[PDB]
């Protein structure tokens, strides 16, 4: 699975 | 049985809520009802609390509420927003008037996704792929969602993706030119349209028919996929509609590859199949899984359909307290997902 920020 | 309930104002509206639901904090209102985040101590999870506003206001009001009640309660899917719970604090029909609907406060959304990072092809791919899937469930028991755009779709750190905020009536940039003028009846590839404009917008970085009222939105509409040929003018009911579409310059479809320079030419071809004008020629959910964009992510025996989903209540006319005995009976019936 690819990664993601949240924000923030 | 029935759990304790505790009761407490916050910004002038009550709340009696179960005190498995804890530190609730205001997160927005409207017309639909007003929302807190909570923190679900039975779960662990962070989770919205809405509160219906006059749910059983007038037969129309009721008749929605039923609506979304048996909407929720039916979706179950990794891709698509379900019901944690629902709870009514009243302990009976005769005193029912409050109704409260419990959903997972997941990540945030693909608007707020993209503000804070640029995606990859590879994200791009993941992303719509679970859209797609999520579709291919609703589709199958003949939900059409009717409103997607990147504010309904919620986002994790995982980059999983779910459905949500369904349209329950029966901007304006992601939604299929039939239904925005009312051209004819909505078929569920409308939702293919709005998945085509999604992820033109994820490719680019740039809303694709960002038109300032339906007919400025039409006209860039009609300049990339063209104006409408014979085959489709028959399809649309209104002669005004009809009159109209046919007083335009003729437009030729654009060569997409031309307008989405250097994106993976793959993407591109499926951005070809969704945004077709005819939508009875619009690629179908669970034929776009299949689609080669999505080879890494595809597999066929991991894409569920729904169980049927029996909408003839919504022929039924009934007396606003019928309505709303029938929600009673919804909320009471509830189980409630595996823990």
């Amino acid at each position: 699975n690819p990664g993601l920020k949240i924000p923030k | 049985e029935r759990p304790t309930f505790y009761r407490q104002e916050l910004n002038k509206t009550i709340w009696e809520v179960p005190e498995r639901y804890q530190n609730l904090s205001p997160v927005g209102s409207g017309a639909y009802g007003s929302v807190c985040a909570a923190f679900d101590t039975k779960t662990g999870l962070r989770v919205a609390v809405k509160k219906l506003s006059r749910p059983f206001q007038s037969i129309i009001h009721a008749k929605r509420t039923y609506r979304e009640l048996r909407l929720l309660k039916h979706m179950k899917h990794e891709n698509v927003i379900g019901l944690l719970d629902v709870f009514t604090p009243a302990r009976s029909l005769e005193e029912f008037n409050d109704v409260y609907l419990v959903t997972h406060l997941m990540g945030a959304d693909l608007n707020n996704i993209v503000k804070c990072q640029k995606l990859t092809d590879d994200h791009v791919q993941f992303l719509i792929y679970q859209i797609l899937r999520g579709l291919k469930y609703i589709h199958s028991a003949d939900i059409i969602h009717r409103d997607l755009k990147p504010s309904n779709l919620a986002v994790n750190e995982d980059s999983e993706l779910k459905i949500l905020d369904f349209g329950l009536a029966r901007t304006r940039w992601y939604r299929a030119p039939e239904i925005m003028l009312n051209w004819m009846h909505y078929n569920q590839t409308v939702d293919i349209w709005s998945v085509g404009c999604i992820m033109a917008e994820l490719l680019t970085g740039r809303t694709l028919f960002p038109g300032t009222d339906h007919i400025d939105q039409l006209k860039l509409i009609l300049r990339l996929v063209g104006t409408p040929g014979a085959e489709l003018l028959k399809k649309i009911s209104s002669e005004s509609a009809r009159n109209y579409i046919q007083s335009l310059t003729q437009m030729p479809k654009m060569n997409f590859a031309n307008v989405f320079i250097g994106a993976n030419p793959l993407a591109v071809d499926l951005l070809e199949k969704m945004l077709v004008l005819d939508s009875d020629k619009r690629i179908t959910a669970a034929q776009a899984l299949a689609h080669a964009y999505f080879a890494q992510y595809h597999d066929p025996d991991d894409e569920p359909v729904a169980d049927p989903y029996d909408q003839s209540f919504e022929s039924r006319d009934l007396l606003i307290d019928e309505w709303k005995s029938l929600t009673y009976d919804e909320v009471i019936s509830f189980v409630p997902p595996p823990l």
